[PDB]
């Protein structure tokens, strides 16, 4: 699911 | 009069973004002093498996960090981690450092967000921690590494660098000393944000001015101890209230008590949608009281 | 993801943002080359009733005017009346000017406030021209003279300088070249800002921006053709929509045309149900499709 | 009405 920005 | 979420003016911040490249990923930066700030996953090499950022930190080689503030390209002298950030010396002292100070913010705080792409500020606006620890956002692929901040007497209070987005707008970042807000990891593996829960201190807030404003159609005239409410809040999306005293010059200015306010509030969540407040949903909670007085009065 | 009403950085702004006051009046004023802009009603000596602006101007005392940026005070070489501004040369330029352009901008565009109290920004927030010519702002009064901009390509499109409050939350400007915004006059005299009407091409992209962000539980099925949509519009506070063409590259993102959206906005016009898009409990006409590609694509 | 700010 995280999405690293 | 009048309410608007706004931002404080964001020149004084907008000269501390640097863009850092890494490899094939490519962030945003704080540069203060001789120090660059940045999310540490900027080096990491996989976008999927858990991440070892000892590991990452150990293969690394200054040489292929790029780090620059236009055209202007800094030199890397070093490298710490520190948290969920990375710490990296420059050979260039930013001459427009402003005065600075780092803090943590808690629930219901307010503050800034200078959104930044490929080191360059684009946006700015307002936002408000949540009680999971997550911002209402707008931020896409390229802003890791947007500070958030708040200007306190000419000081900058630096609280937020931008780390990742949990799901549809709810975004995660670390504070300045590399804790996550939350206790969110910096992995790409499944992690699901705890309740959203509106911060109901806020809400008075936000009820208080439109009374100012001259909007009262939802104003109860019923009426309910703080001790009740909360037990009735923590079953229905919205946080416990603790501080009251913050409302006491409210109140005066309106002849309404907090408790008339909670009453309002939870038969706005009934018939909730059937008219708006302020031209504004009738719970926002995005506004604090200093904001709202800071509005109204200028103090 | 997400969607919020955000504003340009406003650094290159601030550094033209001065004070400007005259006798009992202070407000903002806008320092660019060795001119600085301000509404001209800080040299009105009423509040009440008419004014004669251009006797006003003519007992000017130049020397009975302080302008500062920061605490750097300029001194005032003269004064020209430009519609509802002044235009004061002063002895300095300001080094610090941008590039800049002036532009009065239409009904539906966005652009952003710079707010301003002692010639000295403290907020600053977007903002969308409504169908009556004024803004949904935070404004009070120490704030005429507050600076509406865009940025674009490194230059600043100066549209708006804040002059008057209308009603509650009901704000009035001039452009740069001293115009007022929907005729709207600076005199102290009893006015009422016409009808407003949501901006239906901007409903459209906060749906659209609704429909990239996951948010569908209102799609319509159905469908409404823009003429069978266009009569009902005028009857219920909504404009017209002209042209759906703008909106190709949102139904090739989403695959959901304009005509479904017509739909749900005749649903959702008056009925969000107890249900939220994005936070939004009404249809909010203040994104536009520029703004939203922005924001979802950068 | 009309309060000139």
């Amino acid at each position: 699911y995280p999405q690293l920005q | 009069a009048g309410l608007r979420k706004m931002a404080q003016p964001s020149g004084v911040v907008e000269k501390c973004i640097v863009r850092v490249c890494y490899g094939n990923m490519a962030l945003n930066g704080l540069w203060l002093g001789d120090t660059v700030m940045c999310p540490r996953h900027v080096i990491a090499s996989s976008t999927t498996s858990t991440i070892d950022y000892d590991y990452a930190l150990s293969v690394l080689r200054l040489h292929n960090f790029s780090i620059s503030s236009g055209n202007v390209f800094l030199g890397v002298v070093g490298v710490t981690m520190r948290g969920a950030l990375l710490q990296i010396k420059v050979n260039q002292n930013n001459v427009h450092t402003p005065k600075y100070t780092y803090r943590t913010v808690r629930p219901g705080e307010s503050f800034n967000i200078l959104a930044c792409y490929d080191g360059a500020a684009a946006g700015v606006y307002g936002v408000n921690m949540r009680s999971n620890y997550t911002i209402r956002g707008s931020f896409i692929n390229g802003a890791a590494g947007s500070p958030g901040y708040n200007i306190n007497n000419g000081t900058v209070e630096f609280c937020y660098l931008h780390q990742l987005e949990l799901g549809s707008g709810c975004h995660v970042g670390s504070d300045l000393d590399g804790v996550m807000y939350g206790g969110y990891e910096d992995q790409p593996t499944l992690q699901v944000e705890g309740a959203s829960s509106l911060f109901t201190e806020n809400v008075l807030a936000f009820l208080y001015a439109a009374l100012i404003n001259g909007s009262t159609w939802w104003l109860s005239s019923s009426r309910i101890a703080v001790d009740r409410f909360n037990e009735w809040a923590v079953h229905n999306g919205m946080t416990t209230v603790v501080n009251t005293d913050c409302f006491s010059i409210f109140a005066a200015k309106t002849g309404v008590d907090v408790q008339r306010l909670l009453a309002s509030i939870q038969s706005l969540h009934k018939n909730f949608g059937g008219k708006q407040i302020l031209g504004y949903t009738s719970l926002t909670d995005e506004f604090t009281t200093g904001e709202v007085i800071r509005q109204m009065y200028g103090v």
